[PDB]
């Protein structure tokens, strides 16, 4: 009816959807054995968006994990809710790419679509109306930022119409782990501008800032990192799974928030990120949501949006609330900061409620918004890849597999007029 | 499934071997009889229940591999893997790559290729020799010559001795040392050049020990070696294989030989007084009177780094330090390079050996830096070969073994090139 | 109520590991007692990063003070006194009001 | 609705803010955990003035407090009323200033302005409709008198309707405790002149000659000082919080003292201090208030208004009363001492009176007033500071970090131009 | 947090070393061992294993001064590897320790004040210490600052060393190296803390009963100098006092920081007996000629400023009746240009009292840092002496034979001439 399948690409992918997966798992009241426990009758109305049935009353989620190295699959098994997947979902070879995107892309990646694929086309015939698939990835990687390209260009010949998200991991330069993660970035950014619907913008440095000072975490690991990323795409689509006063989906935000068809990279934010302390002063309020909702230090991307110019602003808030305040609060803040805000679009901000609280929390919120601030990203990944390209630098392990040059020429020059026009829309 | 063989060479090769499998039994579990009362990597089951090491000791002196046969492992060994020879090339590069490896060219390459049809998914081939003595010289080029031609894609790590810039144990080392690199230069994936004078300073320094010996410096190269493998053996946050941290070493086919490094090194005694933590142990990784080859990288310019954490530490703490070298003048980086690191975290401390040096502790740091000033060595080695070949010392003796004089020419030009390249990357 | 549920449930699940913690510090104290520092430093530590006296009233909370440019470095206790407060009721008194 | 938010800098200011937010935590009936104990109604229906609501039937102080040295802070925490604070408002470094003013203003302050800024405009948006603000410094130290000067010049800019004032700790010539004190204080005040609607002279020694003589304590602390200071300043904002039978606020007392913008220092007065052996033989009469005001002792300035004129005279009551004898007692003060007011302004005294009394106390007043008397203060600084310059003594502190030279000047010459029209408006 | 790292150079510094050391064992509570049975940060430092680390170098050009550490009570206190020695030392040679044995030792020492560093995340300053008389403590350390001061420009470098005695003498080569010390001390120090044994030693013989003293007997009395300058920082108090705060309230000029210490009260457990302490009594002995502790006559001289460090059981209001007592005194001298030169501290905890000491326990404290121009004339007699060896052209030929050159003598000669003459223009 609306069903969405979730992709998982590379080991960052393989972590985050885990924790995904556990996380809405609680929301619906699904035990590890894949039964149901919970007390609502909304807890299990509209499960079967992410889940498909089984005898015994038992729920699959509908996950197609994929990378390249079998290392990384008895860790995902080896997890709480590790059992609750169908092992036939699971996809992956024997060698990896180690980083290298055009192992990923074209020589290892040649054979490990076909069964992809035919796990995703089962998927798709299985639920009657899909709204659109679902895939995380890391743009650092040779899998997820190598082969996670592939498999997006053919489903988009495939399945069109279909809505295709996907919460990519960019790579951070003040703090990276790959030597070759620019020449992985350079060619990847160019498969997404030409087939995604949407893309959400995720830095692992941004959420290292945020537990450091909002949270305050001693020892934050990546499961604490990958609890925030589980939140937000939660909150994406709760409205979707639960009703609220006010309804929305994926495509009631995706055809609002694309003015033009090149641009489609947003910055997510989540609300009620307080520490322990922080919590003993307080008091929950919908103006203390969205006075921690613009504050430029809760946004977990790698751009600050006070030296750009903001196009269209989502707020989706996750409970009971009224919203003379909701709309008074995106009135006040539209009018304050208005050097901010665009020009063109009088009214940039759009609003929804979603009448269904998160699990163990009262009041919280989900923000997803495109502004200028995206555009200081890429060409900060442009200042690296031609100080690398220029010297024809690591360029034999590319140049090995067998593609021509002129490949990072052309990624070079789309992410070049992506930027350009970018900047002229400022 | 990974897999990691050894093919070690020569005396040296036998003594590390044995040292490492006594760090690979302890590390496992496994009694000297090969009995257990992660391991598959190096390890194989067999029909009795015991585990097999998939290492192959070569040597062409028997007495050097009967030590072993009448050692404490004796069982735990394969008669047929340990290959002896009744005579040696006795520092004899020529005797070793002309006269004498033919004889047993084919049985080694015949027990190589049994331990491969053994195993299923071959990560690598680790193999250790020396450049001073010419059976550890000659029949190294030899095997990776055919090694080469044998398995076009499996990588070939290369561990070996390196003659010492002012102590030696030989006089006709250079001939071999400067006939050997070709093998290293055109039939090498990573090198790991280490000289005996470093390691003595430092376990005269750090350690305490004022008399140690071959067995106390093959303690650390064990512990090296096991560090790198860590991540295939066992979880941990971000697992690093063999291709990710070659890709992210080697720039270019000609640019393959990073310097190493371990931290921390103390005594139990010393090491009661102080904290162990992270930003001391990767600053200890960094300081030049710490580097295991007698070259100071503050003279060059780092343009690649490799990391290894092990044992109890959060990647907050990895940032944060990484951070912390990055802010330092001292420390300089080629400008084809804003980020050069390749980190990776393994959860399970390196264990101890009984009758080790080493004290137990939580945390401990692996570093492997490409950078420009190795290349000093190979210019004080170009000058001792000059002075050696100008008055044709020792040259009768190669000769009468069979090679053609202009192929000494041809290997000192050879590496006077790769000292230019090095100087056009610096 | 509602909060103060969740407050209640709080103090109960901080307990129940507090159970699993302590038996394993008696298991590993049964034969010298030379050895248990680090429990008594990691039992004392306290919920947070806190370092001076705990807040009775509010449960126990030990709120953290982490804002000093990018070090953030936590706040000691160079401890003191800390005699009880004057309530303005003692020195009114003491001067006769 | 009327709000106010409590600027903190300085250890001086730390000290006494703390204390301030404890006296009035006991008269709003406000536990050290931070809930309502109280028992009259008036005791909560204006909480919300100084508090702001937290959730469980909690109330959060509208406080930033600001030093640059961080183990103020523990001290305030380790405080009985340190659990009372959120954290997040508390915002410090680990740079001091060393009683340094440059380092403060330009230095080590321009790294900090920006987090307070964040803090006080988070407090500004959160009530609906803010009076102004407040800070209390010293005009001694290198926090307070150095980047609290800088603090006050940029929400000026921001918020120039809102009232803006200062309970300044101005330094004593006889007792000081520190050198640059001189330096701090000439390039503190011009500071004050530009930007501030109302500032209230304290000085510790007039604080110390109170209990000297007039408390007769063998061993008062800092706190007994922290003690007055706060009740001095609850006095101003008492008929805000609660009804009187004649109402005021910070606004009505500002517009009717302020004659000319250049003039916005005053000293303040309390009316019940009284020993221990002052309580046996007394009567809690209006006159015995009024007696003990106008007498130069009880004030806390280090100024005598009898070598000066008082211009005008602001006296505010706490408690139930009649407004006879407060009407009679100004009118009679008015006429016996013609001398001491100046005659271009007649009817100089203002008065207020609020119905709730102080807690455990039975009749209270308050007193605000501008006298000619105040540049016995700053013409003595003068008399220090000019007298400190022209050898460039200490000077290499203050030039090491970057500034000019004429800014000493400037802040000299516009000092000895505030005193020369103000000794104008002495023979008029 | 607040963090001082030692420095100490010499076999004099290791002594002291052990001594303060000690002392700073007893007052935290740290065990022979190390353990405890954060106020001990800024000295000590957390291990893995939970241990206590002095963060001190002790650096010497001999073994076996710092030996004898090795085998103390002490010897699972102290990592082996921050207790740097020399195979070699200077005797009483500053050549030798500025140009020939000290450079093989010089980035040792320089990796270890690194590593020191590394572990502090907040470094106030640097505590140096060492002799003028010893090769050692007088060419090594000379090089030492000139290093560091490259190393950190920003970071404090506080200097407590021993000046040669005007008539008592353990060397006859000590004036040169004296001399040629004093240019470091001048472009490379921000404190001074000159000292001679003599002065000590008629101290302790007239107050402390002992006509016995030995030299640890001196170093509990430098201890007890160390210990309270930083136990403001250490420890809580009324007016806490950091090392910038003095630093800038004690300096003019760049070229003038060598103030004067003074310790009181130092007296015997009998004579504590019958004397009862106050706050005026303990203060007026600061100011005592026979009590200093350097051999000259502040009343001489005049005072531009003196910083005064309470400790114990201290009160405000006996600090200002003290302060005003001392103020009225044609005895005590001020300079034209400081009419306020003092700077209150006051701390709560009182001065401990070390098993086998001189000082008995007592409940209060005063401690002197007064700057004036009566110090200069004991440099002139430096001047007196050393010219009438340099012309001589003595022991010329061990300096030369290391490799320096002569000229330098009198450079350093001529510069203590500007020193001197700077001290009379202030004098004016
Ligand atoms: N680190 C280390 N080096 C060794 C060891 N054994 C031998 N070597 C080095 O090897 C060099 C000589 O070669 P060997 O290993 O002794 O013998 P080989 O490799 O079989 O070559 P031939 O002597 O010609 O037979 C010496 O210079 C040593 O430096 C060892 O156990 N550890
Ligand atoms: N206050 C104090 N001064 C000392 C002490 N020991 C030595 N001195 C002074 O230091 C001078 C000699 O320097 P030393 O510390 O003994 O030796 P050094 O500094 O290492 O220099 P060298 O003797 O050349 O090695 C003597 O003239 C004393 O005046 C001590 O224990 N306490
Ligand atoms: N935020 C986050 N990032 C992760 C996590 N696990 C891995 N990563 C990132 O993923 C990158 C490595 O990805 P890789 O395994 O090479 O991806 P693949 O080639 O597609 O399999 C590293 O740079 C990590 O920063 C996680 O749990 N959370
Ligand atoms: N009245 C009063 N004055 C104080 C108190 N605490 C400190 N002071 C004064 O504040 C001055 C030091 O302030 P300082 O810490 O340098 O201020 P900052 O630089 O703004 O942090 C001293 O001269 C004291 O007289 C107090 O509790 N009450
Ligand atoms: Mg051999
Ligand atoms: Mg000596």
């Amino acid at each position: 009816m609306r069903e969405i399948v979730h992709l998982q690409a590379g080991q960052c992918g393989n972590q985050i959807g885990a924790k995904f997966w556990e996380v809405i798992s609680d929301e619906h009241g699904i035990d590890p054995t894949g039964t149901y426990h919970g007390d609502s009758d909304l807890q299990l109305e509209r499960i079967n968006v992410y889940y498909n049935e089984a005898t015994g009353g038992k729920y699959v989620p509908r996950a197609v994990l994929v990378d390249l190295e079998p290392g990384t699959m008895d860790s995902v098994r080896s997890g709480p809710f590790g059992q609750i997947f169908r092992p036939d979902n699971f996809v992956f070879g024997q060698s990896g790419a180690g980083n290298n995107w055009a192992k990923g892309h074209y020589t290892e990646g040649a054979e490990l679509v076909d069964s992809v694929l035919d796990v995703v086309r089962k998927e798709a015939e299985s639920c009657d109306c899909l709204q659109g698939f679902q895939l995380t990835h890391s743009l650092g990687g040779g899998t997820g930022s190598g082969m996670g390209t592939l498999l997006i260009s053919k489903i988009r010949e495939e399945y069109p119409d279909r809505i295709m998200n996907t919460f990519s991991v960019v790579p951070s330069p003040k703090v990276s782990d790959t030597v070759v993660e620019p020449y992985n970035a350079t060619l990847s950014v160019h498969q997404l501008v030409e087939n995604t619907d949407e893309t959400y913008c995720i830095d692992n440095e941004a959420l290292y800032d945020i537990c450091f000072r909002t949270l305050k975490l001693t020892t934050p690991t990546y499961g604490d990192l990958n609890h925030l990323v589980s939140a937000t795409m939660s909150g994406v689509t709760t409205c979707l799974r639960f009703p609220g006063q006010l309804n929305a989906d994926l495509r009631k935000l995706a055809v609002n928030m694309v003015p033009f068809p090149r641009l489609h990279f947003f910055m997510p934010g989540f609300a009620p990120l307080t520490s322990r302390g922080s919590q003993q002063y307080r008091a929950l309020t919908v103006p203390e949501l969205t006075q921690q909702m613009f504050d430029a230090k809760n946004m977990m991307a790698a751009c600050d949006p006070r030296h750009g110019r903001y196009l269209t602003v989502a707020a989706v808030f996750r409970g009971r609330m009224s919203m003379k305040e909701v709309d008074e609060q995106m009135l006040n803040v539209q009018n304050k900061n208005s050097s901010y805000f665009v020009e063109w679009i009088p009214n940039n901000v759009k609003t929804a409620v979603c009448d269904i609280p998160p699990r163990g929390l009262k009041m919280s919120a989900t923000f997803i918004g495109n502004s200028t601030a995206i555009q200081e990203l890429f060409k900060r990944i442009s200042e690296q890849f031609t100080a690398m390209f220029r010297r024809k630098a690591f360029l034999h392990w590319y140049t090995g597999e067998g593609m021509d040059e002129m490949e990072f020429t052309e990624a070079e020059s789309n992410m070049n007029d992506l930027v350009s026009e970018y900047q002229q829309y400022q | 499934m990974r897999e990691c063989i050894s093919i070690h060479v020569g005396q040296a090769g036998v003594q590390i071997g044995n040292a490492c499998w006594e760090l690979y039994c302890l590390e496992h579990g496994i009694q000297p009889d090969g009995q257990m009362p992660s391991f598959n990597t190096f390890f194989s089951e067999t029909g009795a229940g015991k585990h097999v090491p998939r290492a192959v000791f070569v040597d062409l002196e028997p007495t050097v591999v009967d030590e072993v046969r009448t050692g404490t492992y004796r069982q735990l060994f394969h008669p047929e893997q340990l290959i002896t020879g009744k005579e040696d090339a006795a520092n004899n590069y020529a005797r070793g790559h002309y006269t004498i490896g033919k004889e047993i060219v084919d049985l080694v390459l015949d027990r190589i290729r049994k331990l491969a049809d053994l195993c299923t998914g071959l990560q690598g081939f680790l193999i250790f020799h020396s450049f001073g003595g010419g059976t550890g010289s000659g029949f190294a080029s030899l095997l990776m010559e055919r090694l080469s031609v044998d398995y076009g894609k499996k990588s070939k790590l290369e561990f070996a001795i390196y003659p010492a810039p002012q102590v030696s144990t030989a006089v006709v080392e250079p001939y071999n040392s400067i006939l050997t690199t070709h093998t290293t230069l055109e039939h090498s994936d990573c090198a790991f050049m280490v000289d005996n004078e470093a390691i003595y300073d430092i376990c005269r320094r750090n350690l305490d020990i004022e008399r140690p010996t071959y067995t106390n410096l093959n303690r650390l190269i064990g512990q090296i070696v096991s560090s790198i493998t860590a991540s295939l053996r066992f979880d941990g946050a971000l697992n690093v294989d063999l291709t990710e941290f070659q890709t992210n070493l080697v720039p270019y086919p000609r640019i393959h030989f990073p310097l190493a490094t371990y931290a921390p090194v103390i005594s139990a005694e010393k090491a009661y007084h102080e904290q162990l933590s992270v930003a001391e142990i990767t600053n200890a990784c960094f300081e030049p009177a710490n580097q295991m080859v007698k070259c100071d990288p503050r003279h060059g310019k780092y343009m690649a780094c490799c990391m290894l954490y092990r044992g109890d530490v959060v990647p907050k703490d990895v940032n944060a330090a990484i951070a912390t070298i990055k802010t330092k003048r001292t420390i300089q980086f080629v400008d084809w390079c804003p980020t050069g690191f390749k980190v990776g975290i393994n959860y399970q401390p390196p264990t101890v050996v009984p009758g080790g040096d080493l004290a137990k502790v939580q945390r401990a740091v692996c570093m492997l830096s490409n950078t420009t000033a190795i290349a000093e060595a190979w210019a004080r080695l170009d000058h001792k070969f000059d002075l050696m070949y100008a008055k044709r010392a020792f040259v009768h003796w190669y000769v009468g073994e069979g090679m053609e004089e202009g192929e000494f020419s041809e290997a000192r030009e050879d590496l006077a090139a790769l000292e230019k390249d090095y100087e056009e990357v610096g | 109520d509602y909060w103060r549920l969740t407050d209640a449930l709080t103090v109960e699940k901080e307990k129940e590991f507090e159970k699993y913690a302590r038996e394993v510090i008696n298991f590993e104290s049964e034969s010298t007692k030379k050895y248990a520092y680090p429990m008594v430093k990691a039992v004392q530590e306290g919920v947070g990063g806190g370092r001076g006296p705990p807040f009775v009233g509010r449960g126990g909370i030990r709120p953290s003070y982490q804002a000093t440019d990018a070090t953030g470095v936590q706040l000691p206790c160079f401890k003191s006194q800390g005699s009880k407060y004057n309530d303005f009721q003692k020195s009114k008194r003491r001067l006769g009001f």
